[PDB]
Order: C-alpha cells, then structure tokens, then sequence
C-alpha cells in the first residue's frame, strides 16, 4: 500500500533516534534516493567536485 | 464467598477481562506506524 509522506518522515525520524542499522527491510521501511526519480527529476545529475 | 474455592474479588474479574480484551483486540503496529494513526481522522470509517 502507498504509505503517506508523514509515515516515511516518522520512519526516518525513528531511524535517526535509534540507529541507522537494525532496519534492513529494504522494501518500504525507508525511502531511498532512487524512489525520487520521475519524468522531470533525475536524482543523480553529474556534479564536479 | 470466602469458603468457596472458585471465587475471586470482582476487581480480579475486571483485570482478567481487560487482559483478555487486550489479547484479542490489540493492533500489531510498529512505532512509526502508530504516530501516523493519530493524525488520521476517525468517525468516517463506516462512511468513507
């Protein structure tokens, strides 16, 4: 099911308060960068260091 | 009442009933899944 945005916000906050590890469901528990990709948004644009 | 062996005070009956209700009706949700429940509206479950 399509979880609401506040759900992901609280998931990320819980991960921050508890720890980055110990959460490897890797399905929907944490929103990842690749999820942001859409028709007019590339989350991996080239950059020069 | 004191003589009988199958009798307990009424508050014990209420406590056992409450424990049974908790066991048979609790919601299995994680911590992040519970905070978002508060913000969601209620009362329209049978209407929407």
């Amino acid at each position: 099911a399509r979880a609401p945005l506040l759900d992901y916000i609280y998931r990320v906050l819980h991960c921050c308060v508890c720890g980055s590890s110990t959460y490897t469901q890797q399905s929907h528990y944490i929103l990842t960068l690749a999820d942001l990709s859409s028709t007019d948004y590339d989350p991996f644009l080239p950059l020069a260091n | 009442r004191l003589e009988s062996d199958s009798y307990s005070p009424p508050h014990v009956r209420r406590k056992q009933k409450i424990t049974d209700i908790v066991n048979k009706y609790r919601n299995k949700q994680l911590e992040p899944e519970f905070y978002t429940s508060l913000f969601q509206e209620v009362g329209l479950k049978n209407c929407s």
